[PDB]
């Protein structure tokens, strides 16, 4: 049961221990953001081709 | 978030000028379009159907088409007849026969230019246009024929929309023509392309509800036309209602469609009332049993025949929320082989506190793999004429190919086969 | 009405609860893989309990308790009798056992063994995780250290209540059923996994004689199935022979005591293992073995989650786990078991 | 001086923001305009008023719109309140890539404008759903972006998980996993609140026959108040967002606590004789009190904080801690120290006048790094599976640019991350 006190102000507050153990870049993020704007325009482009046939 | 209505023939039109007037009575709304509501919770999503006016009034925003003035001059006349905005009507004077290819290829191409300048005119005037609504028969010329040729140019137009029909099926006993299996398979073959979801109103159903049920011996198109506005207003309520499920045709869409070409719905209402019927109010339990039976589908086919994909409730009134949690709890529970394992929690329930009319109504939009008995039932009588090219010279004198009759026909039967395909998973 | 998943086919117990489930026009079998289920009949290990319960409006119920593992693995029984606050003073039914790794309890065991070698008292101890018998502690530890995992050092019983005829060492195997409400229930028939050959102190290597494992008579034992069927006796043939040979009844001499073993055992894990607080609820069979010493008391040698029943009994044995465990939380339309409660109410 | 910036992301984050932020107001005596007749300057800052250091952000504007017109309207900055036309329809696709791209630089430069307010910024708090598709979709996004533009600011999340119970898709699974794996890496700690653990304690323990947004936010934000106070008052506990991180983190994947509060009694119940410490310690052991449904019974701890809050003094603590651990099934791994890190704040707990919780004269929020939070991903994961299995509404992740290589990238992810709770929990 051992105590370890830790500051005091409005309130206050301790440790009690009872026993011992044993980045993607700004470009990185817009490339697959527009990768997959491409693929929305081509899904979309393949639609309106098949429409115009 | 706008919702550009469409309703194109007869049948599209009659049913089209009902759901009209119902949801304008709904949201206060009169026959003039002025508001006279005795609530607020009507104007807070008028907008999502009507557009503003200058003396505050309220205009649908509906385009009423049709090859023949007939059917559109009795809306002009009726109730709500001068609620329509009189430059959205749109029509042609030679009408179709009841001939896909007369509505799709000939007489319809000549009018379909001139109410996509319409469309476009509604749109234009659109804060955020969610979609389309189209209101038609498939057994007929005008709405099966020239209804999918509308579907089709403005899907070029507007291909990021959503594209939303209410396609009454053509049945026998409740039948125009012998050509509605060949109107009809032609249709639902551009249905299953062109379409985010349909909702499949069958006539033979509605017949057998009207015959059955209500014991309306000798039913008129008015008695099947009282269930379908009931229907429709039933299942358009999260669209119109402040709410939090399937408030706008894209959720809806994300939430009943686990396969593209699998969008084809199967209504459901309860209670199922007879123009000027009797006294009592039904029960949440009552509600949720009769919605849920196949006497109370208004589409044909037996779901204790296939599986629920999904599901969609809605109930109307003031009732306990707790009584309906657990009500549709114990209609799962006690029918869990009927809901594929393989969709969690695919049963959603949504629930309005103003009521249709009655003190308390609900109902059902269910996406079953049993829909294919709908399809199977047009499929068996569209080969039935096929096999032998019956009537096929109404469609071929129009310039139509025998190929295109294969590949609808091809298409329905794939169709059919992708159901019974998640029915066995 | 109810479906049910089966999930280990291995399990003949569950497999016969399948069958008279099916019988009856109530049950429909699911696929293993669907979670629409009412009763699940899982996997011995790693049970997907996360899972259970979660699914609305269902009653989910498992065969199987969740941490019935802090008393069914043989070196976690040892941690719990020693440790809990119900059995650490009051245990004197468990023999001395230490936990041998290859915590490490080494210590306290060597501290033991030099106590009862200088005092001249009884030092056989058996090692399990690959049983060895021995008197040597030297012999013993580096039995452990040649295998992996970690063994067991129990004190061997030397002075075993021997069969007569042919002076044979026994041991008792007893069912018990702990249903969704934590009540537990003794299986009236019990099983003596009997030794055909005639027990001698000493020798230890003979395996036929000092290790009373079924498989181990079978295939190893020349007399197997000598003085009864698959060295197997049950409670009539061994209440007669205590009642005429030793004159006591088996329910006081052993039953009493095996009884009083079982509440101790499974209240001592109940706040850890129990279900109400949890969205789904629990029932196991467990499988209780004992050895009694010829002072007749009773000791507790191991506890199994996924026991093995015996060929006449499993009819009875599977249609109690249908009534009892199944049949009391999804009801049909329209004395086997003995209840262990307290001398209180 | 250190503060922190509050960034509410799609109708979950939002509503769960107003409650907060009234009840932060309550706490700190702060007027529904701002005016109040030092530590709460980390959240709000001030003018001749205290303007909440909060953003507010959805792809559609009913939502926000009701803040904009409500009771709080005068609080906030308008910039502060940023909406779109066209919501993410429950699709993480469409919040990521398709309406998240066109909105994403308008929400960083109104955080921006925040950030330039700030003396010595100490990270943010990210509010926002699983289950919707700006709450999933958008702020993964925005979680990617900030870790460019602030890199060694500290990001905390309160990701509110999914519940059949309230869930308004079928794809939320979806949802979830596409927007835990992409957060992953940009997150340092995330409270999960399971809205059917929220939902049970409003039936069980406050009555409530079938809870509503606004009884389950009333909730929630009492344990979110709880959390941040330390961050509020002077506090000697978790003083900062980095100690977050280092007293319940022991892994950058192993980032979410559970939390556990008590007590949740009922506004008109009055049979109330005040609970005691020790009877409210006791209870933050009891599943039936926990932010998460799972067992921690069954569960290697690896952290332990309890949060204390009105009448409370360390004798009581110390004293309901040695009895619990000798009643109780708390095991700690074999690599970690088994001891609890205590925290008093005096200042008692406030509950919002008329509201569905009764106001107590002591509280404790216990938050805890547990395996046993792992069940909440076996849950979601397998829904996942269920529906993958047979691609299920994938077309519509792929018709917004999406690949099924995302999907089963994110489920691999998820199934390292269950293997990680397992290798630590044994
Ligand atoms: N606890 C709680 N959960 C909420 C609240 N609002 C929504 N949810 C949950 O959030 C999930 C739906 O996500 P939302 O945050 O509503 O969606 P969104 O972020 O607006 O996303 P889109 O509508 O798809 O653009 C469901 O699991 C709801 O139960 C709320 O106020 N409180
Ligand atoms: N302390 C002890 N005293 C006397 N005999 C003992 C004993 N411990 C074990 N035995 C004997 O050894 C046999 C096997 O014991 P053990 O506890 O290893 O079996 P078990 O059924 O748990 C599985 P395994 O096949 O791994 O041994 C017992 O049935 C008994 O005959
Ligand atoms: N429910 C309903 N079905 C109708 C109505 N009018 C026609 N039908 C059905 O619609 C089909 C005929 O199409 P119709 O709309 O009359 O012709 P169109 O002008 O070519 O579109 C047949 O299957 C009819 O049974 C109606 O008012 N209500
Ligand atoms: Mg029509
Ligand atoms: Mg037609
Ligand atoms: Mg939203």
């Amino acid at each position: 049961e051992v105590i370890e006190l830790n500051k005091c102000t409005s309130g206050q507050s301790w440790e009690v221990i009872l026993k011992p153990p044993s980045d993607p870049s700004l470009e990185e993020i817009q490339k697959k953001l527009e990768a997959a704007e491409e693929r929305r325009k081509y899904q979309e482009a393949e639609l309106l081709k098949h429409l115009a046939e | 978030r706008e919702i550009v209505h469409i309703q194109a023939g007869q049948c599209g039109n009659q049913i089209g000028a009902k759901f009209w007037e119902v949801i304008s009575d709904e949201h206060g709304i009169d026959p003039t379009g002025s508001y006279h509501g005795d609530s607020d919770l009507q104007l807070e999503r008028i907008n999502v159907y009507y557009n503003e006016a200058t003396g505050n009034k309220y205009v649908p925003r509906a385009i009423l088409v049709d090859l023949e003035p007939g059917t559109m001059d009795s809306v002009r006349s009726g109730p709500f007849g001068q609620i329509f905005r009189p430059d959205n009507f749109v029509f042609g004077q030679s009408g179709a026969g009841n001939n896909w290819a007369k509505g799709h290829y000939t007489e319809g191409a000549e009018l379909v230019d001139s109410v996509l300048d319409v469309v476009r005119k509604e749109s234009e005037s659109c804060d955020c246009l969610q979609g389309f609504q189209l209101t038609h028969s498939l057994g007929g010329g005008t709405g099966s024929g020239m209804g999918t040729l509308l579907i089709s140019k403005i899907r070029e137009e507007y291909p990021d929309r959503i594209m939303n029909t209410f396609s009454v099926m053509p049945s026998p006993k409740v039948s125009d023509t012998v050509v509605e299996p060949y109107n009809a398979t032609l249709s639902v073959h551009q249905l299953v392309e062109n379409t985010d979801e349909t909702y499949c109103i069958d006539n033979e159903a509605l017949y057998d509800i009207c015959f059955r049920t209500l014991k309306l011996t000798t039913p008129t198109y008015g008695d099947l036309n009282h269930l379908v506005s009931a229907t429709m207003s039933g299942v358009t309520t999260c669209l119109r209602f402040p709410g939090q499920l399937n408030a706008d045709l894209r959720k809806l869409a994300v939430n009943m469609v686990p396969f593209p070409r699998l969008h084809f719905f199967m209504p459901g209402f309860a209670p199922l009332t007879s123009r000027g019927s009797q006294y009592r109010a039904l029960t949440v339990p009552e509600l949720t049993q009769q919605m849920f039976d196949s006497k109370n589908m208004m589409a044909a086919c037996d779901p204790r025949h296939g599986r629920y994909l999904t599901v969609a409730a809605i109930f109307r009134g003031r009732m306990s929320m707790k009584e309906v949690d657990e009500q549709m709890l114990n209609v799962q529970n006690k029918n869990s082989s009927y809901f594929v394992e393989w969709i969690p929690n695919n049963v959603k329930t949504a629930v309005c506190d103003i009521p249709p009319g009655l003190k308390m109504s609900a109902t059902f939009i269910g996406n079953s793999t049993a829909i294919q008995e709908l399809f199977k039932r047009i499929s068996e009588q569209f080969t039935a004429m096929f096999r032998r090219k019956a009537f096929l010279h109404w469609y071929t004198g129009e310039g139509m190919d025998e190929m295109e009759f294969t590949e609808a026909e091809s298409n329905m039967n794939d169709l059919v086969s992708e159901y019974q395909q998640y029915q066995d998973a | 009405g109810y479906t049910f998943v089966v999930r280990d086919e291995n399990s003949s117990v569950y497999a016969e609860v399948s069958r008279l489930l099916l019988a009856t026009g109530h049950w429909k079998r699911l696929r293993r893989d669907n979670p629409r289920f009412n009763l699940m009949l899982g996997e011995r290990n790693r049970l997907p309990f996360g899972r259970l319960g979660h699914e609305p409006g269902l009653v989910q119920l498992v065969n199987y308790y969740r941490g019935a593992d802090k008393l069914c693995r043989k070196a976690s029984l040892v941690k719990l009798i020693k440790t809990s606050p119900e059995l650490a003073e009051s245990c004197t039914w468990f023999p001395e056992s230490y936990v041998i790794y290859p915590t490490d309890e080494r210590e306290f065991f060597l501290a033991s063994y030099n106590r009862k070698k200088e005092d001249g008292e009884g030092n056989v101890w058996i090692a399990k995780s690959g049983i060895l018998i021995s008197s040597e502690a030297s012999e013993l530890l580096d039995f452990i250290d040649n295998q992996g995992q970690v063994h067991v050092i129990q004190k061997y019983l030397e002075h075993p209540l021997l069969l007569e005829p042919g002076h044979r060492k026994f041991d008792i195997r007893s069912w018990v059923l702990v249903d969704h409400q934590y009540n537990i229930y003794l299986y009236r028939e019990g099983v003596l996994r009997t030794a055909s050959e005639p027990y001698h102190v000493d020798n230890f290597q003979d395996k036929t004689c000092h290790l009373t494992n079924h498989c181990i008579q079978k295939e190893y034992s020349k007399n197997y199935g000598k003085y009864e069927e698959g060295n197997e006796m049950f409670f009539k043939e061994f209440n007669q022979y205590l009642t005429s040979a030793l004159n006591i009844t088996l329910e006081s001499s052993i039953l009493l005591q095996i009884k009083h073993i079982i509440r101790n055992c499974l209240l001592s894990v109940e706040p850890a293992i129990s279900t109400k607080h949890l969205p789904y609820q629990s029932f196991q069979l467990f499988g209780f073995d004992f050895m009694v010493d010829e002072e007749l008391k009773v000791w507790l040698i191991e506890v199994n989650g996924a026991p093995a029943c015996a060929q006449k009994l499993y009819a009875e044995l599977c249609q109690g786990i249908v009534d009892i465990a199944i049949s009391s939380v999804f009801p049909p339309p329209d004395a086997a078991f003995i209840k262990l409660e307290n001398l209180y109410f | 001086m250190r503060e922190c910036i509050s960034i509410h992301v799609g109708q979950a984050g939002v509503q769960i923001g107003n409650a907060c932020w009234e009840l932060y107001c309550l706490e700190h005596g702060i007027q529904p305009d701002g005016q109040m007749p030092d530590s709460f300057n980390t959240f709000f800052s001030e003018t001749g008023k205290h303007v909440p250091r909060a953003v507010f952000v959805d792809l559609e504007p009913t939502v926000i719109d009701e803040v904009r017109t409500g009771t709080y309207r005068q609080l906030f900055h308008p910039e502060q309140l940023i909406t779109g036309k066209e919501d993410a329809a429950n699709n993480y696709a469409r919040g990521h890539y398709t309406i998240g791209k066109e909105i994403i630089d308008l929400v960083l430069d109104r955080i921006r404008k925040l950030a330039d307010q700030c003396t010595g910024l100490q990270g943010f708090l990210v509010f926002h759903s699983f289950g919707g598709g700006t709450g999933s979709g958008f702020t993964s996004l925005l979680m990617e972006r900030l870790s460019v533009d602030y890199g060694k600011k500290s990001k905390l999340e309160f990701s509110i998980y999914p519940a059949p119970q309230v869930s308004t898709a079928v794809v939320e699974p979806y949802n979830s996993i596409l927007t835990t794996h992409t957060t992953l890496e940009h997150s340092d700690c995330a409270f999960m609140v399971d809205n059917e653990a929220i939902y049970d304690i409003c039936r069980r323990n406050l009555d409530i026959e079938r809870p509503t947004y606004t009884n389950l936010n009333r909730l929630i934000s009492q344990i979110v108040s709880s959390i941040t106070a330390s961050l509020r008052f002077d506090g000697a506990l978790n003083v900062d967002l980095t100690e977050f991180q280092t007293n319940l983190v022991p892994y950058p994947r192993i980032h979410f606590p559970l939390a556990t509060y008590a007590p949740v009694i009922s506004a008109e119940k009055a049979y109330h004789e005040q609970l005691s410490v020790a009877e409210i310690t006791n209870a933050c052991f009891e599943p039936a009190n926990q932010m998460v449904k799972c067992d921690p019974r069954h569960g290697k701890y690896m952290a332990c904080c309890l949060l204390y809050r009105g009448d409370v003094v360390p004798k009581d603590v110390n004293a309901a801690i040695a009895t619990i651990k000798t009643k109780r099934s708390i095991q700690f791994v074999d690599w970690c120290p088994t001891g609890f890190k205590v925290g008093i704040n005096y200042q008692p707990p406030t509950v919002v006048p008329g509201g569905d919780l009764a106001k107590v004269q002591r509280a404790v929020c216990m938050l805890s790094n547990t395996t046993a939070i792992a069940e909440a991903w076996a849950r979601l994961d397998h829904k996942f599976d269920l529906m993958y299995a047979k691609r299920a509404f994938v077309h519509w992740y792929v018709g917004e640019g999406m690949e099924e290589g995302e999907f089963s990238e994110a489920r691999e992810d998820m199934a390292a991350l269950e293997k990680d709770y397992e290798e630590v929990g044994v």
